[PDB]
């Protein structure tokens, strides 16, 4: 019934579905958040930030005094033949 | 896409076009056989390499054969 | 032969779908397929169920290509209906294929080009070789 | 061959033994007269029979306490291996023989395969025994037992 | 344009297909694009001592982390009496019993019990302490490195070789025997006798003072001389501490044979004379065929005299020479063989006859090296195997092999093929028929009813050798022969010693049991050669596909027209033989294991009633061993042996999914995942995100191919976790 | 020391598998 | 029981498949039922493949869990 | 009127039949020098593809 060689977009599903919505914005609080968000918008440099933000896991870990890595102590099993 | 061939050792019985559901294959005049007719591949990028003409053939061994090559969307069968 | 071409046509009657056309048809391609029917009959529909005929032009918008034979085969044997279906593209563009040469693959043609004909006979080819091509040339 | 004959084994006696006391375990809860004692009487002198025999006739007995055959080809051991492997040949030739001697019959003219699943012609007009004599196949080796199609 | 930049027509692939099948490719350099036989030649020698790196670099972290991380000196004082160590655990994961159970071997921390037996080689060749590792590993690693530097320099043009440099074989050949061979089997002898042999008997000959203590305390002279026997006078005592200087000879070359009886290994003494024996006939030997200087051989014409008049081979091997040279993957199948066979004639040889000391007392490591050994054997026979189709499909000229051994072999496949099938059909018909027989008496209960058929010829064999077992009268055991009076002391003495030792594992005891396992595996050796050559005569084409040659060694099929054609490729022939393979050298392995668990726990009267029927196989084997290994973690405790458990489950688990793959196919999940492909694109907050490559079910052969991965990585596995749990267990 | 290196064994297929996808999808 | 009806029921299917391939024909005997089942066929599979997937995690992953807590 | 009578026997040369080298009886020869194949021949037992003929080139052998 309705197939336009001229659009070929709403012949396809090329339409967004109306949960698009184009409408204005939000609060003026955004003023804040540009400013701060900055430095990780600009992508690779933040690739990067949080590849190097890896270091926190090794610092982490060198230090951490309670995950199992003492026996405690015991006195250990010979054992099948000593 | 997939590469098809035809050979002379054909009979003209047009099985092979028929069993085809893409269209890849077509019959041609020719002066080697009594049904003076030969397959043709001429739509090979609409080929999907199901093998079905291959199927129909009567020919001792093939007269159509289908070789798999490099994989396309058309040559996938997708519909996505 | 002149290639007829499809302008506008109404879509036959169904209802709708979910194995329809999916962002390939936006971006890649999508093929439609055109008959004419002499009743308003009913016909199966791939990649779906039942949907009436209509009496007129006829025109349907289907994916793969091999929809659109399928339907066409089917349009062709049951009901005595000529079909036609082209690949439509996504920037408009007026690719025809099938019949093309307006007489069915099967039926005999004077002037159609042999493409990839081997007149040595199968169990003549060679062996490689480290040279391009496979031997089935 | 460490293995020391059935007779003057400790442990292939000592086994029967060890059966048969089992068995006589059993009858004890049914009563003599009564049928499961015969069944487990007449299970008794078959294993006192089958140890029994199995000490004449030789078999040497590991020190499991059980016969081992000796295959070897030792004059001592034959009837443990070679004998009854003659007997196998012979049936399993004859059986051979006749089987192929069939479907050559019905080769020639007819249906081939009509006789094949349907057999209303048994043994032909009389070939089972033809297998009697199966060996004499050395003498059809001799001209054309073998067809010279392919290869030789 | 994209990966895999190798092949143009994988990169254009729209769909997932295209990463999968670009790794899969990688080493298959025939295929690449614009491909030379110039380019194919160096890219293999390059890719050759990228090999090697790798192999210097593992060997490297071995000798790092035990000097590291391993006791090894507190090994080396009581060497029956303590656990080796092969490196420290450390994972978040663990639970303090876990940390706790673990901690072994006099280690501050949770490590791993090595059974690779690195311990005992390190220790057999002269290595004493920590310090003499290090030096190793980082020798290693430097080897690591200049294996490297070789592979980026002749990658070079100014020093990349021609390919006909490649072809020179009679040179290549020339070098290997007399170089490679000989003279590295010498520099070893050169070793044992300055370090090995005196840092056995009491002395620490290293770097720093090897220059000035002599090997003997007879000068080099004798050897000049010409009477060598001197290098024999004084051997080490029978009653010999290792590592002790008592009772401790001078000789450095003998031939005692048998065993070193504190050690129950070779004598070293016998070793460095090994090898200083071997090295001269690879040393004369690698001066056969010729060079630039004159003399020598053509292999070529060697190969073409070689025709037997009137008939019945043919051209006998005229044009053979060609067809290998110019062929790598004759030469690959050729020499996958030929390692395949050695690797289990190392197997053998190395539980019947220790090389390294203290070795033999540690079970759980010799059951560990056979088993691993043998299943790798195992795996490069398949290899061998499979090179063979490819060079048909891919290198073979009929033309130029007309009518000499090989292309004699393709006309009479129907032949071999036959054969293998009726020697393959008559073992299994009766080795099972044996099997179930006895099976059903035991369930009758009148186990005398059995076929238990005594391996007689096996054990006229056993006598031959000089077992005075049985009477038997034969060879090295018999009354008057040329055979054990050649003996002439020497190493009879010593050998016959050890032959007759109920201890030991060389030649034991067989009987009954053991004759219809050996039927097995050599149903299991008929049944893959069956498939294999099946795979290779056919790979050019049958009846049912005569121009396979036309469509390469791996395809998915030809259809399901002309009746059906699914797994015809010589490909899938190999796939299916992997299997066979694997089953092979199961039974292989359980054979070998279970009569060694038997004889160690001083019972090997249990094995020799229970292998005759397979009820006894099943329960007295499989289910009798598993009770320690499947509690190594219980829900009431946590034991050592908890690795083993899980990883006997996750064996299972692997093994199950690759019957996946194996049983379901393509068709199904190709039309599923289409469902889903339908899915994600109608799902909000989802659509903003797509593909960039289609959705597709795996290939056919793609499929068959992560299914044996998955097949052969729990075979592995849970067999692996059962052969070290079931004998750490009990010891 | 050991209780540094074998996280890095783990920030390493982190790193690998992200320039792979990168290599991959170019 | 248990096999017998299990056994029954998965022939359930294949006859419920042989009417779809031999018996279904919409120009003589529509339903509508049938219709939009077909219709949104794509659909049903594909949730049902979901909530496999979800049931699969959620209760063979526990035991996994379990598995190894207790190993560990 | 050129080489195989009508119904002689004859024995397959091709390497790629299915009927290798066996032998078969002849149907007829079309005598139209256009034709690459003609000498039709049946065979007694079929292929994979369950057919009884197929036609072939000149060159075979008689008997
Ligand atoms: C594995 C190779 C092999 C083969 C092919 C044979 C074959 C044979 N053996 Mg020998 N045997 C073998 C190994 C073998 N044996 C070994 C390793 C031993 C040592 C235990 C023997 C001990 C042995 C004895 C004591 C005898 C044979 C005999 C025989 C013959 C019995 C058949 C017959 O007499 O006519 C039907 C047959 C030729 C018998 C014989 O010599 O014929 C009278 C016989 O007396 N074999
Ligand atoms: C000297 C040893 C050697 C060498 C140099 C080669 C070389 C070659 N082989 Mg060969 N092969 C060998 C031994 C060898 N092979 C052996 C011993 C066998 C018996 C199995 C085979 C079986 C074999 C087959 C069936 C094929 C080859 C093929 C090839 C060619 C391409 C391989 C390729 O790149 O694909 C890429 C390889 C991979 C992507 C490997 C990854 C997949 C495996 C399963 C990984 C290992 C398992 C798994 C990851 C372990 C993880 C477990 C985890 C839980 C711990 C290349 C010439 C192919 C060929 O010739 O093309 C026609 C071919 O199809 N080989
Ligand atoms: C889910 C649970 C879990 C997890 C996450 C781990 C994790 C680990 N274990 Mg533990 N373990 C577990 C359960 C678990 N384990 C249980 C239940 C037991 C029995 C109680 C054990 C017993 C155990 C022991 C005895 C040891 C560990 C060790 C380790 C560590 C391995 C060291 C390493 O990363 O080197 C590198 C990682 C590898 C080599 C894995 C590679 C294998 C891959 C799949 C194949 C190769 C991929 C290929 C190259 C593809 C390339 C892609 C890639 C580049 C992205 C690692 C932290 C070891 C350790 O502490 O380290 C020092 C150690 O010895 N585990
Ligand atoms: C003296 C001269 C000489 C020497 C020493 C070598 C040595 C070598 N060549 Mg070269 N080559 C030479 C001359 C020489 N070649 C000449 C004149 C030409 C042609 C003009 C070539 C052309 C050539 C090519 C094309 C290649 C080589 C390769 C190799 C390497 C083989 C791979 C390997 O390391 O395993 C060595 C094997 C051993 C040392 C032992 C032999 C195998 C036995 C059976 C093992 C068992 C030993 C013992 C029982 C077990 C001990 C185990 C225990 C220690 C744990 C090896 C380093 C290959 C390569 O690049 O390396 C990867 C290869 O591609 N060569
Ligand atoms: C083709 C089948 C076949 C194969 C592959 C093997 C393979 C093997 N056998 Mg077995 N063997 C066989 C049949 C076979 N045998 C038969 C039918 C018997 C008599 C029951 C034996 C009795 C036997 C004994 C006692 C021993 C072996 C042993 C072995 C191993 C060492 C090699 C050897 O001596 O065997 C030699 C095989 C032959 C000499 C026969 C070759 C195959 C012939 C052609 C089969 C047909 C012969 C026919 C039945 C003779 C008629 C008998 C009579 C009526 C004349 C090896 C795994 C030894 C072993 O290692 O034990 C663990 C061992 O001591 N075999
Ligand atoms: C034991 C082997 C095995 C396993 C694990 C599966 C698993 C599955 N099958 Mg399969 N199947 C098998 C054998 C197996 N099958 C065999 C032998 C056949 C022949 C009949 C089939 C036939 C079959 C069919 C016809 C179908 C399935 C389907 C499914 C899926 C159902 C959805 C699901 O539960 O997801 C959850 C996944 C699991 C429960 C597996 C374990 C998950 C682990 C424990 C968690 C992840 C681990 C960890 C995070 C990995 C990271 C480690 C890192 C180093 C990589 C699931 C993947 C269906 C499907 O497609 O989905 C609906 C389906 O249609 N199977
Ligand atoms: C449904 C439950 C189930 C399933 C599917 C499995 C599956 C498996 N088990 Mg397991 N197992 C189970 C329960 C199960 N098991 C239970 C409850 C226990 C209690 C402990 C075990 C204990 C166990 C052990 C100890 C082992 C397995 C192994 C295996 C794997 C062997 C793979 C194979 O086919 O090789 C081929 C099959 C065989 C070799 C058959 C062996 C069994 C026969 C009776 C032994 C006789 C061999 C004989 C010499 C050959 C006969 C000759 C012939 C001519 C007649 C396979 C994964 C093994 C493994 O890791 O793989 C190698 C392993 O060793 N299982
Ligand atoms: C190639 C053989 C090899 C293998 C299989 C291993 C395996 C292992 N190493 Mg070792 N390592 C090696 C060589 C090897 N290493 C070499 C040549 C050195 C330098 C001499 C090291 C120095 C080293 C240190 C300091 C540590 C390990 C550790 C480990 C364990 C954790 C994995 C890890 O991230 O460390 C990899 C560390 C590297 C420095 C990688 C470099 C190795 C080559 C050059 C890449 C794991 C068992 C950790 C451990 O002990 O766990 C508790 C750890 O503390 N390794
Ligand atoms: C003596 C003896 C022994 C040995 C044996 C042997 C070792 C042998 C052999 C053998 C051989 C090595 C043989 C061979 C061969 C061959 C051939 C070449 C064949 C053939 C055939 C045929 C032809 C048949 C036919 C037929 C008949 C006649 C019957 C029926 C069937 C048919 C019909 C199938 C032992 C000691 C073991 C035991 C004791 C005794
Ligand atoms: C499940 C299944 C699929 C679907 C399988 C898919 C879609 C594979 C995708 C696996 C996902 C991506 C997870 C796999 C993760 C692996 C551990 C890969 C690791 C990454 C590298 C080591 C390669 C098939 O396509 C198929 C085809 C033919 C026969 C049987 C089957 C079959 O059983
Ligand atoms: S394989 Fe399929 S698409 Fe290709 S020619 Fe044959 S029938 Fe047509
Ligand atoms: S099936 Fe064979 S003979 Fe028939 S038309 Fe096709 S190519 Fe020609």
């Amino acid at each position: 019934y309705f197939d336009l060689e001229d659009i070929g977009n709403t012949t396809g599903q090329w339409d967004l579905y109306g949960s698009d919505a184009p409408s204005p914005y939000s609060p003026l609080q955004s003023k804040f958040f540009e400013t701060f968000a900055a430095p990780f918008t600009k992508r690779g440099l933040l690739l990067k930030f949080l590849i190097l933000g890896g270091g926190s896991t090794l610092a982490y870990f060198s230090t951490t005094a309670s995950g199992d890595i003492l026996p405690i102590v015991k006195g250990p099993q010979l054992p099948p033949k000593l | 896409s997939h590469s098809v061939k035809i050979y002379d050792t054909c009979i003209g019985c047009t099985q092979c076009v028929r069993a085809c559901p893409t269209d890849v294959l077509e019959m041609i005049p020719w002066g080697g056989c009594k049904a003076k007719q030969i397959a043709s591949a001429p739509r090979t990028e609409d080929c999907v390499g199901c093998k079905r003409c291959e199927s129909a053939c009567p020919t001792d061994f093939l007269s159509v054969r289908v070789y798999l090559w490099h994989e396309t969307t058309r040559s996938m069968g997708l519909a996505y | 032969t002149p290639p007829e071409l499809d302008p506008n046509t109404p879509s036959p009657i169904f209802g709708g779908s979910t194995g329809g056309l999916l962002r390939k048809a936006q971006v890649e391609e999508f093929y439609v397929i055109t008959w004419e029917s002499p009743k308003e009959q009913i016909f199966e529909m791939p990649t779906g169920g039942a949907a009436i005929m209509r009496e007129g032009p006829n025109l349907l918008k289907l994916a793969r290509k091999e929809q659109c034979l399928a339907l066409g085969t089917r349009l062709r044997s049951k009901y005595k209906i000529k079909y036609q279906f082209y690949r439509v593209f996504p920037s408009g563009e007026v690719q025809y294929l099938h019949p093309k040469d307006g007489v069915y693959p099967e039926k005999v043609n004077p002037g159609r080009q042999g493409v990839g004909v081997n007149f040595r006979s199968i169990g003549k080819n060679v062996s490689p070789i480290e040279v391009k091509f496979t031997g089935k040339q | 061959s460490g293995l020391t004959p059935c007779k003057e084994s400790k442990q292939f006696a000592k086994r029967e033994k060890q059966s048969i006391k089992k068995l006589e375990s059993s009858l004890k809860i049914y009563a003599a007269d009564s049928a499961p004692a015969l069944a487990i009487n007449a299970t008794i002198e078959k294993t006192k029979r089958r140890f029994d025999n199995y000490a004449k006739q030789g078999l040497l007995c590991g020190a499991d306490g059980l016969p081992h055959l000796i295959v070897s080809g030792d004059q001592r051991h034959w009837g443990e291996f070679i004998t009854p492997g003659i007997l196998f040949l012979y049936i399993a030739g004859w059986i051979g023989w006749v089987g192929r001697s069939y479907l050559i019959a019905i080769r020639d003219e007819k249906k081939p395969t009509q006789k094949e699943i349907i057999i209303d012609v048994p043994l032909a007009s009389r070939l089972v025994f033809r297998g009697f004599s199966w060996p004499i196949a050395a003498y059809r080796e001799l001209l054309n037992g073998e067809l010279v199609a392919k290869d030789v | 344009l994209r990966i895999p930049r190798f092949s143009q027509g994988l990169a254009q692939d729209p769909t997932t297909r295209r990463i999968w099948f670009g790794i899969a490719t990688a080493h298959d350099f025939e295929s690449h694009d614009d491909i030379t036989e110039g380019r194919l030649y160096q890219n293999i020698f390059a890719s050759h001592f990228g090999q090697l790196a790798i192999i210097f670099l593992w060997t490297s972290g071995n000798l790092f982390h035990v000097a590291w991380q391993g006791n090894f000196e507190a090994w080396v004082q009581d060497p029956f009496h303590v656990r080796p160590i092969a490196h420290a655990i450390w994972d978040p994961h663990f639970g303090q019993p876990a940390v706790e159970a673990f901690t072994r071997g006099g280690a501050l921390g949770p490590v791993n019990n090595a059974y690779s037996g690195v311990y005992q080689w390190w220790y057999t060749i002269g290595l004493r302490t920590n310090e003499d590792l290090y030096t190793g590993a980082i020798f290693l690693l430097f080897l690591s490195f200049i294996s490297l530097l070789a592979g980026w320099l002749h990658l070079q043009p100014k020093w990349k070789p021609s390919v006909s440099w490649f072809k020179n074989a009679e040179s290549r050949l020339n070098h290997h025997l007399s170089g490679l061979f000989g003279v590295s089997s010498l520099a070893w002898a050169g070793h044992l006798v300055h370090v090995a042999i005196p840092g056995s008997r009491g002395e620490y000959v290293r770097w720093n003072n090897f220059l000035d203590v002599l090997p003997y305390p007879q000068g080099l002279g004798p050897l000049l001389t010409g009477q060598w026997n001197l290098y024999a006078q004084n051997p080490s005592s029978s009653n010999h501490l290792f590592g002790t200087t008592q009772g401790a000879g001078t000789a450095i070359l003998t031939i005692l044979g048998g065993f070193h009886p504190q050690t129950q290994s070779l004598w070293l003494t016998d070793m460095a004379h090994h090898h200083l024996a071997i090295a001269f006939l690879f040393l004369i030997g690698g001066l056969m065929y010729r060079t630039n200087f004159g003399i020598g051989h053509s292999i070529k014409y060697i190969l073409e005299a070689h025709i037997p008049p009137g008939g019945r081979l043919g051209r006998g091997h005229k044009g053979l020479y060609d067809t290998i040279n110019n062929s790598i993957h004759f030469q690959l199948g050729l020499a996958l063989a030929s390692l395949g066979v050695i690797t289990s004639l190392v197997a053998q040889h190395m539980y019947s006859l220790p090389a390294y000391a203290f070795i033999a007392q540690d079970f759980t490591t010799q059951a560990a090296l056979y088993t691993h050994h043998q299943y790798i054997a195992g795996f490069i026979m398949t290899g061998a195997f499979a090179h063979g189709p490819i060079f048909f499909i891919r290198d073979y000229n009929p033309e130029q092999n007309a009518d000499n051994v090989l292309a004699r072999m393709l006309e009479h496949k129907e032949a071999i093929i036959s054969h293998l099938s009726w020697a393959s059909l008559f073992l299994g018909f009766h080795t099972l028929g044996l099997y179930v027989h006895n099976d059903v008496m035991l369930a009758f209960g009148t186990p005398e009813k059995q076929i238990l058929i005594e391996p007689i010829f096996a054990q006229w064999i056993q006598s031959a050798h000089g077992k005075t077992s049985y009477g038997f009268d034969v060879l090295l055991s018999s009354t008057n022969s040329p055979a054990l009076n050649a003996g002439r002391s020497i190493w009879l003495p010593g050998w016959l010693n050890a032959i007759n030792e109920n201890s030991n594992s060389l030649f034991l005891t067989i009987g009954p049991g053991d004759f219809l396992v050996h039927h097995a595996i050599a149903l299991g050796l008929h049944t893959t050669t069956l498939i294999l050559v099946k795979g290779a005569l056919d790979a050019r084409g049958s009846k049912l596909m005569p121009d396979k040659k036309d469509f390469g060694y791996s395809f998915p099929c030809d259809g399901p027209g002309r009746g059906g054609t699914c797994d015809i490729s010589a490909w899938d022939d190999f796939y299916l033989a992997v299997f066979w393979m694997l089953n092979t050298i199961g039974w292989v392995t359980f054979y070998w294991h279970w009569k060694h668990i038997t004889l160690w726990q001083g019972n090997v009267s249990q094995f020799n009633e229970s292998s005759t029927y397979l009820m006894g196989w099943l329960r007295d084997y499989l289910w009798l061993n598993s009770s320690q290994l499947i509690n190594g973690y219980t829900p009431l405790v946590c034991n050592s042996l908890s690795v083993w458990a899980w990883m006997f489950l996750f064996g299972h688990l692997v093994w199950a999914t690759g019957f996946m793959f194996l049983i379901s196919w393509r068709g199904y999940w190709q039309e599923l995942i289409e469902t889903l492909a339908w899915a994600h694109e109608r799902t909000p907050l989802a659509n903003l995100i797509r593909w960039r490559d289609k959705p597709v079910a795996l290939s056919i052969v793609q499929a068959r191919l992560v299914g044996l991965v998955h097949f052969s990585v729990g075979y592995i596995f849970t067999y692996a976790a059962f052969l070290i749990a079931s004998t750490s267990g009990k010891f | 020391p050991s209780l540094f290196v074998p996280l890095v064994g783990l920030l390493f297929p982190a790193v690998a598998m992200a320039s792979l996808f990168l290599h991959v999808e170019k | 029981h248990m096999w017998i009806g299990g056994f029954l029921i998965v022939g359930a299917a294949a006859h419920a498949a042989i009417f779809m391939v031999r018996d279904y024909d919409p120009t003589t005997r529509y339903n509508d039922l049938l219709d939009r089942v077909l219709r949104h066929r794509d659909a049903i599979i594909s949730h049902l493949n979901w909530v496999c997937i979800f049931l699969g995690f959620h209760s063979f992953g526990l035991y996994i869990h379990n598995d190894t807590m207790s190993a560990l | 009127p050129i080489g195989p009578k009508r119904g002689a026997k004859v024995k397959i040369l091709r390497q790629e039949s299915y009927w290798y080298k066996g032998t078969g009886s002849v149907v007829t020869v079309d005598q139209d020098p256009n034709t690459r194949y003609p000498v039709v021949v049946r065979f007694n037992k079929v292929n994979y593809a369950n057919v009884s003929t197929n036609n072939y080139a000149l060159d075979e052998v008689e008997e």
